């Protein structure tokens, strides 16, 4: 997603951010589902699901 | 002293070494011999060519233009007074000559030229902006093609040249 | 001028005939392998009364793969067009010396009489012909072509065998392909095209040479 | 923004901006307004952006990827831009303007098709016009894509539809020929692939060794009482020791052939299952605390791994060839397999139990299994359609060139219909050079290269050329070389009774004459070679300040005494001197002797890939250097040529490449080439098509144009 | 070959389905105008640039082999009609077509073979100025041309 | 001779027959040393007045300063100009363009043309 700071924001704190979207045992723990997630993406929520 | 010789040739290139020896008259303010100098310039020439072949003969004449030079009789000067032994100015291997002030500032001139001719083709590509998850450098191009679409609508395509990668906005 | 390269390239292509050997499996010398131009240029003295027959000198024989059966003969004619009148005095030199098979490397080309009668030397001693400038420089060295090895009709016949195909069923090679002619392989005889494969990493192929 | 173009005109027209490298001037400053007017449009670009509120609907269209982009929001916010037309500014219609609602010869942005204002405001009436212009380009575009690519399809389809993996897994097509022996290299699914990492290309070989080695001198850290469990008591054994350090040893092999593979250095591989979001699966249903103590023996890991290795069938057979075959088809898989179920790495990382690795096994053996493709499928028209897509999808004949040089490497459909019909004179072919090491690290060996490549005929190298009339050179009315004429009496002092009166008398650029580094000496002899003896050359000196070359001709001397009419017709020499003059022009090739036109563009490569070298420590790294890019066709000479690589030069043409490499050689670069123009779009074709497709064309030595 | 090295200035004509390409200056004298420094004056009546005027100058050279209106009415004839055995209708034939068909809208008549030499002339002038590049190439759109 | 020169020899293309009125071409006088022109369709003849014959290029003939009519000072799409002073009337006010050629002269610089009755006068800058 556009969110946070590419390259350098991840690494500072993990404070969470709540962009990057983790799912665990078939539930959304957080972030967002956009066409990245949900799109004709190579890891979308999608294609894991088939 | 002076090597022996006998052909009528060399002893016409010799005299002619020599008479372009004889230019502006630098010679007497030295007081240095031109025919025995002219003849250990040509005997070294002749030690490196072996025969009086157009390649010699181009060699002598250009031996004579270096003598002949009117905006450079400095070098001429420095081979009178002994600067310059025969045996190097017999050959040319040790570059042209640059003591007329402008031609070698040419020549380098040329040299940068040429060189501008190296500097970049023409660069591009370099709008800078998100950075790279790979090699971590911001130096990238964004391509942007298909207006409209069919379905496959204008997304923005942006690619790390740095490392070949490429990734969507969103 | 130019005379001062043909050292650099005579020094340049002997090695790459001496790699040819040595893939063929005609055991040179390593030393050969590993001589130097400088080395080279020592071996023959340079600069001397130039143009002189340096290339009828280097003229070589190579000594036999596993099995000693006589050997191969390398031949650099110094015409720069050969025509017919030189290849039977050469070719009454391979049959006094009573050779096996030879090389000849022509600087510019071979007249097509000449080429019709190494066609009708094929019974006899086989006779295999270069262009200099195609010879110059090692072209199974560079990094589009994957390392071919060619395999003996024993192993076509298990290979055949073993995926239960036809001859005719394989991909075919041309025979005047570079590397077939590198090899110097005649028909019905199968390369081992062995690959860098993205995916499988290494994937192995054979052809027909047809 | 706009002051700033108009200041760039006020340099260029006091003539002194300084041209950009391979342009001229109104390039370098045609390139300048456009980088100004484009960052113009991207600064206010990126301020709208940061400029919308959180509730914007438009940016929530634009962000969930739905609908639309940032650009659109550029346009209807901020400023449209800079409009182009055939990739460049509006072009001058009329007598040297675009409408005649400007002066003539007005080169700032809104005179010459900027539109400066936005979707919202509205556009003004001119630049409404030139964004008519800036809608037919596109329209047009749609409507030829259409036809194109309908037929290029149709072609494609019509060639591979009769190939097929046949029961015993071989490819092959009607006449039942071999097309692979197994389908994609692997004979896996396309469908069933995913992108995966591959663990042991990890950079520094002292890092490697560290993260994948199993300790045994036990650091005080919780004497293997800590992670594992009962491992602990077989601490004193020898032959698992020993075992372990085998398995290390085969791991040193792996990475030393797969860094053999991979020269690039490119992890992202297509393989099935992906390893490591099955254990990720296995440690979350198991309930795996990986702080908690481990409950798994090391030797139950590497004996598993393989037996599971021997479990993955691909190749069925027992004899030599099929148990190579089995194992080089999947050493691929196999190499990341071992990497990914490593025991150091299992222990340490995923801390999966004995139970979970043993359904670990168990799946990946059945999707692996799985993964191998159906026998009887229709894999030729598979194919055709996963190539035939991509032309479908976008460019015609629009520039993005980034490669900071020529249009060349034709990008987009026209390039595609090229290597589909195998076009024995492509429109624009190319060559790319590479140079020897310290050839590459300095320039003056690289212009000396550079030259002695490029080809140049004496016509562009000469400033003019005089004939004269002049029987006595020693009263030349030419007084000025009269000097030169005395230092040529000796110059064949007898024959000068019997040359020809008739004088050609050249002069050559400075510039250009010492940047190509000849010498006089050269050219005469060049000269004297193509002509003849019978051409009698002099030349003065390099360093004079007008460089000057004087040409006669001479004649038999002996056999011609007027025998019959003189076996000539009785040809007048000027007249003959003028074809000697158009035919020394255009026949003498010094340096460079064939067909590369002007022969080059010098480039330094940082940016790209180039250069990819090992070192010591064990990891990769970048090398920037010179490297030259040709625009034409001559790799069997060029090849030879000293300090010019013999292992990495290479050219987009693959008839020539047939030439010189051979039938394999050319299977790789039709595929590299394919491969190339699907990436552009970078849509990425899955590659086991285009294998099939290469496989098709070069399937009988000879090329098999699809025409 | 060794003829002068030189393709590029041999201009030539084009006449209406002719069978043959017929040389500039060999239209000119069969016009009637057999004097070279008037043809010269009708292709350009400036003659202070030597530029221009040796570029036409090997055509000139390459016309020389006729220098009769006659002969060069047989000469197009020739080069246009089919083989025959008379020279005279040939001449006439020639001669009709050369009237009529040639710039009809400039003329249509004997009386007007002059004015119609002069708007060749402006018309290989019209040329030379693009091959030397003193005037820009015209545009294959320009709605200006269109009707 | 000296650096500081120039190479404008008069190329005498043109210098017809004075009876035929067609062109002269070179031919030899080897019995007087001399270079005659000489019409081809008859008799006549007269020495030349240079050695030269033929000349090509001059690659920079920049051509600056011709062809280019002071007239067109009065085109009013071409933009007029408050920069001053004719270089030779006392008077400002000057029409300038560009190129406006194929000689592609990368020729971007200047050329002004005075627009007052008094010079018609053609500079560059
Ligand atoms: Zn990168
Ligand atoms: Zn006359
Ligand atoms: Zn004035």
């Amino acid at each position: 997603t556009h969110p946070d700071d590419e390259d350098s924001g991840p690494y500072k704190h993990i404070s969470p951010g709540d962009t990057k979207v983790v799912v665990e045992n078939g539930e959304l723990i957080m972030g967002i589902l956009c066409k990245k997630s949900l799109g004709t993406s190579a890891g979308s929520l999608v294609h894991i699901s088939y | 002293r002076a090597p022996s010789t006998s052909d009528s040739v060399r002893l016409k290139c010799r005299e002619m070494l020599a008479a372009a020896l004889r230019t502006g008259d630098d010679y007497i303010a030295i007081g240095a011999d031109e025919e025995e100098l002219g003849s250990q310039i040509e005997e070294a020439i002749y030690q490196e060519i072996r025969n009086t072949d157009m390649k010699y003969k181009n060699r002598v004449r250009s031996r004579i233009s270096n003598l002949k030079d009117a905006k450079n009789p400095n070098l001429r000067k420095n081979v009178l007074c002994g600067n310059i032994p025969p045996d190097l100015f017999a050959r040319m291997t040790a570059e042209e000559m640059a003591s007329d002030e402008l031609k070698e500032m040419r020549k380098n001139l040329t040299k940068e030229a040429i060189r501008e001719h190296q500097m970049a083709k023409t660069g591009g590509t370099q709008t800078d902006l998100f950075t790279c998850g790979k090699c971590k450098k911001k130096n990238c191009t964004y391509t942007q093609v298909q207006t409209r679409s069919a379905d496959e609508p204008m997304t923005t395509f942006v690619v790390c040249n740095e490392c070949g990668n490429r990734w969507k906005f969103c | 001028m130019d005379d001062e390269e043909e050292t650099y390239r005579l020094w340049k292509i002997r090695k790459t005939i001496m790699q040819l050997c040595h893939d063929r499996g005609y055991l040179v010398t390593q030393d050969e392998l590993d001589q130097t131009l400088e080395e080279f240029k020592a071996q023959s003295g340079d600069k001397p009364s130039e143009g002189r027959p340096r290339r009828t000198d280097l003229t070589v024989l190579v000594a036999h793969n596993d099995d000693p059966t006589d050997q191969m003969f390398v031949f650099f004619p110094e015409e720069p067009k050969v025509g017919i009148k030189t290849i039977k005095v050469y070719c009454q030199r391979m049959q006094e010396e009573n050779i096996t098979r030879a090389l000849i490397v022509v600087q510019q080309g071979m007249t097509p009489s000449a080429k019709q009668s190494l066609v009708d030397m094929a019974p006899k001693y086989i006779l295999e012909q270069f262009l200099q400038q195609e010879l110059l420089i090692n072209i199974t060295e560079h990094e589009l072509v994957p390392e071919h090895v060619v395999m003996t009709k024993e192993e076509v016949t298990e290979l055949l065998a073993r995926y239960k195909l036809r001859e005719n069923q394989l991909p075919r090679i041309q025979a005047g392909d570079p590397v077939a002619r590198y090899f110097g392989i005649k028909r019905g005889q199968v390369v081992k095209i062995i690959r860098p494969s993205e995916t499988a990493g290494r994937y192995i192929t054979y052809r027909l040479v047809q | 923004a706009k002051q700033d173009v108009i200041e760039v005109i006020e340099k260029a027209h006091n003539n002194e901006l300084e041209p950009t490298p391979g342009n001229t001037l109104r390039q370098t400053f045609e390139n300048q307004v456009n980088r100004i007017l484009n960052d113009a449009r991207d600064k206010t670009g990126s301020s709208a952006q940061k400029s919308l509120s959180e509730y914007n609907n438009f940016k929530s269209m634009v962000v969930s990827g739905a609908k639309g982009s940032k650009i659109n929001i550029s346009q209807v916010i901020a400023v449209v831009g800079q409009q182009n037309v055939e990739g460049k500014r509006i072009p001058f219609g009329f007598k040297h303007r675009t409408l005649p609602h400007f002066i003539k010869d007005d080169y700032g942005p809104e005179s010459r098709g900027f539109v400066e204002n936005s979707y919202l405001a509205g556009l003004t009436p001119t630049e409404f016009f030139f964004h008519a212009m800036g809608g037919r380009e596109g329209l047009i575009d749609t409507a030829v894509k259409t036809a194109e690519t309908g037929y290029i399809q149709r072609r494609l389809i019509k060639s591979m539809e009769s190939v097929m993996v046949k029961y015993d897994a071989t490819v092959r097509n009607s006449i039942n020929q071999v097309v692979q022996l197994r389908y994609g290299e692997d004979g896996l699914a396309g469908e069933s692939v995913e992108f995966q990492n591959l663990a042991t290309l990890k950079p520094s070989n002292k890092a490697f060794e560290k993260k994948f080695r199993f300790d045994y001198t036990n650091e005080r850290a919780l004497r293997r009482t800590l992670q594992e469990d009962l491992v602990k008591d077989v601490l004193s054994n020898a032959h698992i020791q020993n075992e372990l350090e085998r398995e290390f040893e085969r791991m040193r092999e792996d990475r030393e052939v797969l860094r053999v593979i991979f020269p690039t250095g490119d992890s992202k591989v297509v393989l099935p299952c992906n390893l490591l979001r099955m254990i990720w699966n296995a440690q979350k249903i198991f309930h795996i605390n990986p702080r908690l103590p481990s409950d798994l023996h090391p030797i139950k890991v590497v004996e598993g791994v393989k037996e599971l290795s021997k479990k993955l069938v691909i190749v069925n057979g027992d004899d030599p060839l099929s148990r190579q075959a089995q194992e080089n088809a999947t050493l691929l898989f196999n190499i990341h397999l071992r990497s990914t179920l490593c025991s150091r790495r299992m222990a340490e990382e995923f801390r999966l139990s004995g139970e979970a690795f043993d359904w670990l096994l168990g799946e990946i053996e059945s999707k692996f299994n799985q993964a191998i493709a159906h026998p009887g499928e229709m894999v030729g028209a598979l194919a055709a359609q996963s190539l035939g897509e991509p032309a479908t999808q976008m460019t015609l004949n629009t520039f993005h060139y980034a490669g900071v040089s020529a249009k060349n490497v034709t990008l987009g459909v026209p390039r595609l219909k090229e290597l589909i019909n195998i076009s024995k004179k492509p429109k624009t072919p190319s060559l790319t050079v590479f140079l020897l090491g310290q050839s590459a690290r300095d320039a003056e060996r690289a212009k000396d290269i550079l030259c002695r490549l490029e080809h140049t005929t004496l016509r562009k190298v000469t400033a003019n050329t005089a004939i004269y009339y002049d029987p006595n050179p020693q009263s030349t009315v030419v007084a000025e070389d009269q000097e030169w004429v005395n230092v040529y009496y000796e110059m064949p002092d007898f024959d000068v009774a019997r040359i020809s009166p008739w004088l050609l008398r050249v002069e050559l650029d400075r510039k250009h004459m010492t940047d190509r580094k000849l010498t006089m000496e050269q050219i005469a002899e060049k000269i004297n070679a193509g002509f003849g003896d019978d051409l009698n050359c002099i030349f003065n000196d390099d360093n004079a300040e007008k460089l000057v070359l004087r040409i006669r001709i001479m004649n038999s001397d002996e056999n011609k005494m007027q025998e019959e009419e003189e076996v000539v017709d009785k040809m007048d020499d000027d007249v003959f001197l003028r074809c000697i003059e158009s035919n020394m022009l255009t026949d003498m090739t010094l340096q460079g002797i064939e067909q590369i036109s002007k022969v080059y563009m010098h480039l330094p490569q940082t940016d790209n890939k180039k250069k990819i070298i090992i070192t010591e420590d064990g990891e990769f790294k970048a090398l920037q250097e010179w490297i030259l890019e040709t625009d034409g066709v001559s790799l069997m000479r060029v090849l030879s040529e000293k300090d010019v690589d013999p292992v990495r030069t290479t050219s987009n043409d693959i008839v020539e490449i047939f030439t010189v490499l051979g039938i394999e050689a050319v299977r790789k670069a039709l595929e590299r080439e394919l491969y190339h123009v699907i990436s552009f779009d970078g849509s990425y074709v899955n590659y086991r098509h285009l294998a099939l497709l290469c496989d098709t064309m070069t399937c009988r030595g000879h090329l098999m144009a699809i025409t | 070959g060794a003829k002068k090295s030189a393709i590029g200035q041999r201009i030539v004509a084009t006449l209406p389905y002719i069978k043959q390409e017929v040389p500039i200056i060999i239209v000119f004298r069969a016009l009637g105008f057999v004097s070279d420094r008037d043809i010269l004056e009708h292709i350009i009546y400036d003659f202070e640039d030597p530029e221009m005027m040796e570029m036409v100058k090997p055509s000139l050279d390459e016309a020389f082999v006729i220098q009769e209106q006659n002969v060069a009415l047989n000469f197009i004839g020739s080069r246009g009609a089919k083989p025959g055995v008379t020279k005279e209708k040939r001449i006439k034939y020639a001669k009709e077509v050369l009237q009529k068909e040639m710039l009809p809208h400039v003329g249509v008549s004997d009386f007007c073979e002059t004015k119609k030499a002069y708007f060749l002339g402006y018309m290989v002038h019209r040329l030379l100025l693009a091959a030397l590049g003193r005037r820009e190439l015209d545009d294959r759109d320009h709605y200006g041309n269109k009707r | 001779m000296e650096p500081d020169g120039t190479y404008e020899p008069g190329f005498v293309g043109i210098r017809f027959c004075q009876e035929c009125n067609n062109m002269l071409y070179p031919k030899e006088d080897k019995e007087n040393r001399i270079l005659l022109y000489a019409c081809r369709n008859c008799d006549y003849q007269q020495e030349a007045d240079n050695s030269c014959i033929y000349v090509n290029k001059i690659t920079h003939e920049v051509d600056e300063l011709t062809q280019i009519i002071a007239d067109v000072s009065q085109d009013p799409t071409l933009p007029r100009t408050e920069d001053h002073p004719c270089q030779k009337c006392g008077h400002k006010e000057a029409v300038f363009f560009q190129s406006h050629s194929a000689r592609a002269e990368d020729a971007m610089r200047l050329y002004y043309v005075c627009t007052a009755p008094h010079c018609g006068h053609r500079w560059t800058e």
